[PDB]
């Protein structure tokens, strides 16, 4: 399916975004 | 401003920063960026009802969790991030006092103001960049470099001085109010209790001497300057 | 003389004169013998007690719903309990009947604002007494079995006895300054076609379902006398405030449900028997 | 109308009223009655007229219930969303109406054949559609625009659009505006006074056509009648916020 | 926005400044941000319109990297180099806008048969192109226009283009300009916020169609982000002074 | 009476009312109900702060590169060394990364002209100790080993210590008023195609490519304590001047590389899972 | 109020603003920014020794 529709879990907060934990993502 | 001579407590001509129940000295000068202006005059129509602030509780410094910055960080990198006022509720400093309003109220306007404290050796050399994105919802992962850091509201730590920084954040959202807490029985449509966000990045690598520290710490503090809350509710606890 | 005339000037083309405006100027052509002449208002006239604006019609009282109050409601029952939304009454189901004419001047508008006025009509005596408790609740509401939830926002307890009527502005505190209204702005479906997630993904508009309700408990357990009736029936009027607001006319709501008949020709169509 | 202010005789302390959000967004203020009705509304959509027939008649009347689709009835050369109008939704309120109306034709075609316009003043009949007048097989001869009433033309080639403003030309002091039965056969000279004249649209050739309307500058209603009894279903047809 | 002169500490002699070149070629000033986003930007250059739909979609929302093509992916509607304008520059650095934005549409046609544009108020759904509204298989007997929301009416022959002026119907304070993800499926109300409404265009038969954008006289940006994250290659497709 | 209109004017019909302008006059037809309203600004206005043109937001502080600068680098070694044309970055590569807020700005003009402001920030400490010397060059320029060639130009020698910043105004002195942007006016490859000499030949402008570098040297090698570090690095900011100017505006030099995706229909295109 | 506008005026349609002509009025419209903005001569300006006429 289109990819961009769900962030992968690891990287993402329940509402669908980055965490803030998550500092990698830059 | 200008230093003296050497006394029994070294060069005494430390300032200090009185709010509420809670007092910040500052050993060196302090940065801060322009007192610039919120959204005003909607607030009277978006609330029927009269808007409360409490000073006392929400008006004194509040430290968070500490920063690591390490000899290993390269330049655009993220050594902290925080979605506010969500981050101030329920993930750092969670029993604090400036918290206690947010669990009645359901909307409000939030003028906040952070002071950053570095402490580096003086054979250490380094700098660090904060600055505010304003309303960053689904907005996060781009214009998110040290470049677009330099443009926004921002204060620079130099890491071997040990200089104080004091970032003021105005109420600059979509909406007129933003909504506190999220509830098994709210609405999922809105996103609520982030209405900003705050990069803290590696804008030149942290260098040490010979046999040197290979990190050195900075402590964020916060408090809202004009926190009005409107739409009174049943209190709950926070996330 | 025939002099040349020198002066010109570059004009954009437009067909109509102000066609999608309810004010300002026209290119209208009058179907008369004098070009300038106009309806005169001499003798008749609009009278001065109709309604000039749809603010007008939106401060004139209707029965929105009723509900019972029994003997035997034990306190902190919900009496009423209503998502209070000037766009829409249910969100789960068809509505038929009569709505009032704040609901319904709405419905052709797709922003409101502003406070709403409740009145709660008690169909009683001076022997009836009890004790209710109105709340406006917003963002997050309360569990039905926790009346105490229900007591820590705006509310207005109304002592019942002599006195019938009860008045309760519903204060206007949302996160923006207008809301969107809940009904779509175009629906073309006109011949109860049955629905599927296809059409539905293809709305219009995405109906942001309102969270902000009006609950009413029992305080003070209704204690009548034995000669009168155990349960009187409530009347829940509802009009906009005095600063209520509308804006962006769109396809309205409701529509005419009782009694429509389309035109025919008179007496072309058969009227001769 | 009556506000119902009469029963209010409660006295006792209330919340706030606040501050009006009028002209927040926008000065453009759309909540009068007047500038709404003053917005035109779109009645044939892509009709059809023909040389053999006296011309189209289009009777001279608001918006309205009248002029609504039910489901499942007879079909008509009216727009089905006439019902829904929010200028429709003004006039289900209000009995009564006087002043010009405003009715703009568009002619589908650019060419030097002229159509014609022609207010005809309230005679009692309410017709409408193409109309053969007495059943006659020519009207080339003696056309309705000739006769020699107020007659206004289009010359698709020029502007292919007129808006021509018809006269409150009636012995009532106000034309109604609705009736509880469009199709009942009462005493025919109250079935009359629902309209004050029609606009009749003959063409040289077959051509296609569009007819707005609107209420002119010059126009009241009155005898408010309030809200009638209603059903809705929009709800269905829409994703809630949450999937 | 941050100048960034708080850091400049420095208080030694420098080089002077010379005298502003402004005004000097010529008095027309092309600096103003309020100027650039008032020029016209091309949106959909000859895309094809039908009947047989509700019409085309056009959401009312600045031109930025929104709109902006990547290689090597789904292809769309919208022209190409949207993305690269001066006007969709300037939109990268402010997240918020308001006031009203000026749409520009020519048809394609010289003929009789008019196409109408129709302003829908902001409903919070995002939809562009051609859409079937509610997956119906007829349009003409209920049309988007005829509902009886605000409408203008172009006319090929007499003038093929017209401009209208949306307003800036919404309950925000701001409209967001974009976000990080265009195609992410995040809750569903904010996803809206994006847009202030939309054009929709319905023609009589099938034609062609160009739409153009800017913003109006009344229109503000703020919430400055300061320049994003960019890639370059002006270089490679042009010679050297130098051979 | 019916008297005749004498009065007439020759008109020459122009589809659009000052289409190219961004000032002046329009045709546009508001979609509202009053056709002169406008959006009201009383409550919610630009911020004073706000940049309200492009010569603001050049005058932006933005980090355009670094450098570092050792013990090692014996006296009149290069650190640093670029051409200083704020239209391309470079002229014989593919850039990416983030782009300074004048470059950003310049890259949307054909035309600049005025000074260019650097500011050097050296990322070090009381016990770091040199001194550099930084110089304009223009037309000609001098070679890697000759530092006289670079000390005979327009220079600034910064004693480092307890200062750690110095400021330098790069003053405009050209053969012309304005100089001509090196990024092409309008370029429509998007696709990578690969570059032949037949699409260099129908290119839309010629690259004049800038001879004017800005260079810093060695004039005292760095001496530090043996408890800090050997090596430091130097943050070189750049703003356009405070008589900095654009004109000519065309399609823009640089366009969002990292995370860029098209728009889709919400929520028709598969939205509802 | 919505009243119509009964002023009116016969034109003669004519494509171009004096195209024989040499001085006069012109429907020109500038490709600029500014729609009523020209070339400045304020320090680049014709020289006063040079020809003006072809006299």
């Amino acid at each position: 399916d289109n990819p961009h529709r769900f962030l992968p879990a690891n990287v993402s907060n329940r509402w669908n975004e980055y965490s803030s934990a998550y500092l990698p993502r830059v | 401003e200008v230093p003296s001579k050497e006394s029994i407590q070294g060069d005494a001509t430390q300032q200090s920063s009185k709010e509420e129940n809670t007092i910040i000295t500052r050993d060196q000068q302090q940065t801060v960026s322009e007192n610039i202006p919120s959204t005003v005059g909607d607030l009277v129509i978006a609330s029927s009802e009269p808007t409360q602030q409490f000073r006392s509780l929400t008006n004194r410094w509040m430290p968070i969790n500490s920063i690591r910055v390490t000899v290993n960080g390269k330049r655009n990198d993220l050594l902290a991030q925080y979605y506010i006022p969500e981050d101030f509720l329920s993930t750092h400093a969670k029993c604090a006092p400036n918290t206690i309003p947010f669990e009645t109220y359901v909307y409000g306007k939030y003028e906040l103001e952070m002071k950053f404290v570095a402490n580096g050796n003086k054979f250490q050399c380094g700098k660090v960049i904060i600055s505010v994105k304003f309303d960053s919802y689904q907005a996060d992962n781009i214009n998110t470099g040290f470049q677009a850091a330099l443009s926004r509201p921002h204060i620079m730590l130099d890491l071997s001085t040990n200089n104080e920084g004091v970032l003021k954040i105005p109420f600059r959202y979509h909406r007129a109010f933003v909504r506190n807490q999220t509830h098994k029985t709210a609405t999922a449509g809105v996103r609520p209790g982030k209405f900003a966000s705050i990069y803290v990045q590696v804008l030149s690598p942290l260098q040490t001497g010979e046999g040197g520290a290979n990190d050195m710490f900075i402590r964020p503090f916060y408090r809202y300057t004009r926190a009005e809350f409107a739409g009174m509710s049943y209190k709950v606890p926070l996330t | 003389d025939k002099p040349k005339d020198v002066s010109s000037i570059t004009i954009i083309p437009k067909p109509r004169l102000g066609f999608p405006h309810g004010k300002g100027k026209s290119d209208a052509v009058a179907m008369r013998v004098n070009p300038v002449a106009l309806t005169s208002f001499q003798d008749v006239s609009a009278y001065p007690d109709e309604p000039r604006t749809t603010l007008d019609i939106a401060r004139i009282w209707g029965l929105r719903s009723t509900f019972n109050w029994g003997s035997g409601d034990e306190h902190g029952k919900e009496l009423f309990n209503t998502v209070l939304d000037p766009g829409l009454r249910f969100y789960d189901q068809d509505y038929e009947g009569q709505i009032t004419p704040m609901e319904y001047v709405t419905g052709l508008y797709n922003f409101w604002s502003g406070p709403i006025e409740l009145r709660f009509d008690f169909v009683s005596n001076a022997f009836h007494t009890g004790t209710v408790i109105i709340s406006a609740e917003y963002n997050r509401s309360s569990t039905n079995t926790d009346e105490c939830q229900s007591h820590s926002t705006y509310t207005k307890t109304f002592h019942l006895g002599e006195q019938k009527s009860v008045h309760f502005t519903v204060p206007y505190i949302y996160d923006t300054v207008v809301r969107r209204n809940t009904a779509s702005a175009y629906l073309p479906v006109t011949d109860y076609d049955k629905v599927d997630n296809v059409s539905r993904a293809q709305a219009m508009g995405i109906r942001a379902e309102s969270k902000m309700r009006v609950k009413v408990r029992v305080v003070n357990v209704l204690r009548p006398v034995a000669s009168t009736t155990s349960t009187i029936e409530v009347l829940v009027y509802m009009r906009g405030g005095k600063n209520y607001a509308l804006h962006g006319l769109k396809q309205s709501t409701y529509w005419p449900s009782n009694s429509v008949v389309p035109i025919d020709s008179f007496p072309p169509d058969g009227y001769d028997p | 109308m009556d506000t119902g202010a009469k029963e209010d005789e409660d006295e006792t302390a209330n919340f706030s009223d606040g501050v009006t959000a009028m002209g927040f967004q926008s000065l453009d203020t759309q909540v009068s009655i007047k500038d709404i009705l003053r917005r035109p509304v779109l009645l044939f959509n892509h009709v059809e007229l023909d040389p053999d027939y006296t011309g189209f008649f289009i009777p001279i009347m608001p918006p309205s219930r009248m002029m609504q689709y039910k489901s499942g009835d007879k079909e008509t050369s009216f727009q089905r969303l006439i019902g829904r109008t929010p200028q429709a939704a003004i006039m289900n309120l209000f009995r009564f109406w006087r002043g010009s109306l405003r009715y703009t034709i568009i002619i589908h075609s650019t060419d030097g054949h002229p159509i014609y316009v022609t207010h005809v003043p309230h005679t009692g009949n309410r017709v409408y559609g193409l109309m053969k007048v007495n059943n006659l097989h020519e009207y080339t001869k003696v056309p309705i625009f000739g006769c020699g009433l107020t007659t206004e033309m289009i010359i698709p080639s020029v502007n292919p659009s007129i808006c021509v403003e018809v006269p409150f030309d009636t012995e009532n002091n106000w034309a109604v505006t609705f009736d509880e039965d469009a199709q009942r056969n009462y005493s025919w000279r109250d079935k009359g006074d629902t309209v004050t004249g029609h606009l009749v649209v003959t063409p040289v050739v077959s051509v296609y056509m569009s007819v707005w309307v609107e209420a002119g500058d010059d126009f009241e209603v009155s005898n408010f009648y309030g809200p009638p009894s209603v059903k809705t279903n929009d709800w269905n047809y829409a994703f809630s916020d949450e999937h």
